[PDB]
RNA sequence: UUAGCUAGUAGGUGGGGUAACGGCUCACCUAGGCGACGAUCCCUAGCUGGUCUGAGAGGAUGACCAGCCACACUGGAACU
RNA sequence: UACCCGCAGAAGAAGCACCGGCUAACUCCGUGCCAGCAGCCGCGGUAAUACGGAGGGUGCAAGCGUUAAUCGGAAUUACUGGGCGUAAAGCGCACGCAGGCGGUUUGUUAAGUCAGAUGUGAAAUCCCCGGGCUCAACCUGGGAACUGCAUCUGAUACUGG
């Protein structure tokens, strides 16, 4: 069954990049929106857009640099079978700081670097590199 | 100039009607003391001919590696066919902590400070391919900055 | 607990000069410095990576005259201390008292400097020090004591120290037969043929 | 009874005494309640060879702790130096 | 302010005594998975006022019996 | 491999048996020679390996190879085994210590003398 | 390749008892209680701070020093 | 007693393992599938760098080796960090209780989670910066650490209710 939408989101991104797809659509959510907000801000996708009213469809415009893909690697960390929570000291550095770790905190979803500057940790959603 | 190291020689065979025909293989790696590295695999009836064919192919098919000062930039992994390979940037003067063929390829790569580990099969051909693939797909802060469309300082 | 055999056999094995003799007579006169010792000395076999790491570590040991357990403990200390391990390892070898005596030229060899230490001829900051491996902190004075100040071999060693290059990190006064360990030396002050990374890779299996 | 006393924690021929608060039925180097300082009899010049938390010592004495003969000597020597 | 716990009532057959399943929610020390762990306690109740499947809130007191050192404070979700 | 499966049934290790069980985690055991004899080895080799059947102190009766050239071993001789198997012999898992309690050192051996219990030959 | 165990057993009332709560004990009443989150049975074993190893997580271990427990020919008992 | 001073004179003071590959280090003479070596691969049948001696050399050094034992290497029980078409490995298939997991929205809770504070986590030990024995070992001051637990105060994205 569809037990996990966030890994479905990441997988549709990953396969879109490998297929050289321009845009990727999926059923929207409040969290999938907050993550695409982060991925646009950090520069991995160009733009996101949610359309529709009763069942909204989130469309992501992917980003390609020099022909090849921007998102080299994207991985799910916390899963329904195994949740991962970290403190602010034990936040990870993806690719020695080059990649990011999308973290859900009490003050919303942010990157790991802003979580450290905020002085608070949370749930590690994904490693994006 | 381009420092050249042979990693391993090996005697192979080929059975015919008369009997066994022996031959020699040579695995060489070249490098400029910087990110320009390249390997070769030659084979002949004789060992100096095999090293010469290997150095010939290695001097071409070089690959460029975005180094840091003397080390890597982020912990990278490389696979080829039997050999998952982990390597990690290290502090100054900790040395090349690496196994077998990876020491030679990083020495001619001009790296000097790594913490490496070769899991799986340690066949030198595949592990040197796995290191070449790991260093080749290791990316700089400039390349990720131009890619994400931000500055290096916005990447930190 | 010391090597007491032939010294040029060691320099012949390492292939280069180790300054194990005073340098009055030329080493190419005293020995075949280009030929390894023994019956099978002429042959130069294809030396392995473990061979070059061993020969480099045995070079540095045979230079300074340090046995293996103690050289291992210097590696442990250099890895514990911050910064470059090989540079701290050489700074610890250069901090030995018998090296400071050699570098000040009070003894012709490091062994003769060792013998002066063991034979109570050295005062450190006024206090007599009998130990070859005493570490010499910066801003420390080191002197010949009164009775052995009139030795012949001391001012002969100062002559040969004048033939040798003067080290920067020291400040010697050859009249008083004293000196001053001003600071720990930089890597650039030392020799460049020593590949300290081979030792780190050796003790980092 | 509860007492305040030394505890030999040194090398051979070179003692060093932790001044501790202990129930007197325990061993010398054994169980204690609170370590209120030290004393070094082979103390060089330009080092402390005596350091006593006199506020805690007067706290335990207000609780009724006894004082050894050497501890009371070291309290005298502290209250004469200072 | 006093420390208290909650849980379902497992059994109520013995008089002035009920058995309560407190279900704590702990992490595994190795694999990181969060595992529900169940704790059964014999709880003193006056008046035999609780039933099966009932949620209850208990506090720790002096030992009433051999296996019983807990007394409820109040009852939530009384009915079936 | 599922973490739930590992919760319910953990990763069990391999209890490694000892190839010298008669020593009982001791380095050497005193034994008494029951029968001294020779044995032909496996097929690629060909020799007469000198080996003794020993009643030990702990009660076991094991066979033990006798190294070196020549031995004064008899029955009712008191030896000291040390562990270490001979590959080219089936069932021999132990080596006798040459130079211990009845066994003599090797006659006129001047290299590896400590592995055979031989004093330093004075000049 | 140990799945069922338990009748002072589980709880209640009252009496006794201890420095003190309490089946601790006794009478009576009730019929419970534990157990697949491993009861019971079997083998082994003093526990910890820690030590060794290991990049780490982990693995092994518990000599010396220090904290707790237990025992003092064996099995029991009480006195002060 | 440490410690110091004086005397005399190189006197009174170096061995052990190894040298086929792994593994740093080679030649000769005996020897002949014998004697024997051996951690593994394997050596030995008349030219043995692999046995035994010698010369030479290498590694350690008042120690050197062997044996036993633990971890490591071993990602070879894999949490980190493995696999299951043919190499070991998908139950013959299915329903299904317990159990594990769970679409989307709003509100609430605050259990999990996160942050902070307080108490505790004995000392020693490990680590850092120092101090003292001629140095070191050792001894020692201070600190960090003991990744834990409890309570309280908050936070509410996520998970749960
Ligand atoms: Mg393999
Ligand atoms: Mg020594
Ligand atoms: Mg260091
Ligand atoms: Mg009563
Ligand atoms: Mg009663
Ligand atoms: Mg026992
Ligand atoms: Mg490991
Ligand atoms: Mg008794
Ligand atoms: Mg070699
Ligand atoms: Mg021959
Ligand atoms: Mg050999
Ligand atoms: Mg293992
Ligand atoms: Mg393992
Ligand atoms: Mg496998
Ligand atoms: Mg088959
Ligand atoms: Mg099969
Ligand atoms: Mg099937
Ligand atoms: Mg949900
Ligand atoms: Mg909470
Ligand atoms: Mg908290
Ligand atoms: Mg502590
Ligand atoms: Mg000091
Ligand atoms: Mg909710
Ligand atoms: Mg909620």
């Amino acid at each position: 069954s569809m037990q996990d939408p966030i890994a479905d989101m990441l997988t549709r991104i990953r396969n879109g990049q490998a297929a050289n797809k321009a845009a990727v659509t999926m059923p929207s959510s409040k969290l999938k929106v907050a993550i695409a907000n982060v991925l646009k801000e950090e520069g991995f996708i160009e733009d996101f857009k949610v359309e529709g009213d009763t069942k909204p469809e989130l469309e992501l415009t992917l980003k390609y640099f020099q022909g090849k893909a921007v998102v080299e690697s994207i991985q799910r960390v916390s899963r329904p079978g195994l949740r991962i929570y970290k403190r602010k000291d034990e936040l990870p550095k993806v690719m020695a700081g080059l990649g990011i770790a999308v973290v859900s905190t009490s003050k919303g979803v942010m990157t790991d670097r802003a979580a450290r500057q905020a002085g608070l940790g949370g749930e590690i959603i994904c490693y994006v590199a | 100039e381009l420092q050249e190291k042979l990693i391993a020689v090996n005697r192979v065979s080929k059975t015919v009607k008369g009997g066994r025909i022996f031959s020699f293989t040579a695995l060489t790696v070249v490098g400029d003391g910087n990110g320009r590295v390249g390997f070769g695999y030659g084979k002949a009836r004789e060992v100096p001919a095999a090293i010469q064919k290997a150095m010939e192919k290695a001097r071409r098919n070089m690959i460029n590696v975005a180094l840091n000062n003397g080390t890597l930039q982020h912990p990278v992994k490389g696979v080829h066919t039997g050999s998952r390979v982990f390597m990690q940037p290290a502090s100054e003067g900790t040395g090349i902590i690496a196994g077998g063929a990876m020491r030679a390829v990083l020495e001619v790569a001009g790296v000097h400070n790594v913490l490496a580990k070769a899991y799986g099969s340690t066949n030198p051909i595949n592990v040197v391919r796995a290191t070449i693939d790991g260093l080749e797909n290791m990316n700089s802060p400039e390349m990720v900055a131009a890619k994400r469309g931000k500055s290096v300082e916005e990447i930190l | 607990a010391r090597y007491l055999g032939p010294k040029l056999k060691l320099s012949r094995r390492e292939g280069t000069d180790l300054f194990l003799k005073s340098g009055v007579r030329a080493i190419d006169t005293k020995c075949k410095i280009e030929q390894a010792p023994g019956q099978h000395g002429a042959r130069k076999p294809r030396l392995s990576d473990y061979g070059v790491q061993l020969r480099e570590k045995q070079k540095v040991r045979r230079i300074y005259g340090v046995l293996e357990r103690q050289f291992r403990n210097y590696y442990k200390e250099a890895a514990r201390l911050k910064g470059n391990t090989g540079e701290n390892l050489l700074a610890l070898l250069e901090g030995r008292l018998d090296n400071v005596v050699y570098r000040m030229g009070f003894g012709a060899t490091r062994a003769e400097a060792r013998q002066l230490v063991s034979h109570k001829a050295i005062m450190v900051n006024g206090r007599v020090v009998n130990i070859a491996s005493y570490q010499v902190s910066p801003n420390d004075v080191v002197s010949i004591r009164e009775k052995a100040k009139k030795q012949s071999r001391v001012k002969a060693a100062l002559e040969l120290a004048e033939q040798r290059e003067k080290p920067t990190w020291l400040e010697v006064d050859a009249g008083k037969m004293e000196g001053t360990f001003k600071r720990k030396p930089e890597r650039s002050d030392l020799s460049a043929d020593i590949n300290e990374h081979l030792i780190v890779e050796l003790y980092s299996k | 009874m509860v007492t305040i006393r030394l505890a030999r924690h040194g090398a051979k021929k070179r003692p060093f005494y932790q001044v501790v608060v202990a129930d007197s039925r325990n061993a010398r180097n054994g169980r204690f309640i609170e370590r209120v300082g030290f004393f070094n009899p082979i103390a060089s010049e330009k080092e402390e060879g005596t350091r006593l938390d006199l506020d805690r010592i007067a706290h335990w004495v207000g609780q009724g702790a006894t004082i050894s003969d050497r501890v009371a000597a070291l309290i005298k020597e502290v209250n004469k130096a200072a | 302010k006093i420390r208290t716990l909650q849980g379902r009532v497992v059994s109520d057959k013995m008089e002035k005594s009920i058995v309560v399943a407190i279900e704590r929610f702990v992490k595994h020390p190795i694999y990181g998975k969060f595992i529900k762990r169940t704790t059964k306690l014999h709880v003193h109740d006056e008046n035999n006022e609780c039933g099966i499947g009932d949620v209850v809130e208990i506090r720790e007191c002096r030992p009433l019996s051999k296996t019983k050192s807990w007394t409820l404070v109040r009852v939530v979700e009384k009915a079936v | 491999a599922t973490v739930n499966q590992l919760v319910r049934k953990p990763r069990a290790r391999k209890v490694a048996k000892s190839n010298v069980p008669a020593l009982e985690a001791c380095p050497q055991k005193r034994g008494v020679c029951t029968r001294v004899y020779t044995t032909t080895p496996k097929k690629p080799n060909s020799a007469l390996r000198k080996v003794c059947r020993v009643r030990l102190t702990n009660g076991f009766e094991v066979t033990s190879y006798i190294g070196g050239e020549g031995h004064n071993l008899q029955e009712h001789s008191v030896i000291l085994i040390r562990g270490g198997r001979v590959k080219d012999l089936p069932g021999v898992r132990y080596h006798t210590v040459r130079g211990a309690l009845d066994c003599s050192g090797v006659k006129d051996r001047k290299q590896a003398r400590s592995k055979y219990g031989v004093k330093r030959p004075k000049a």
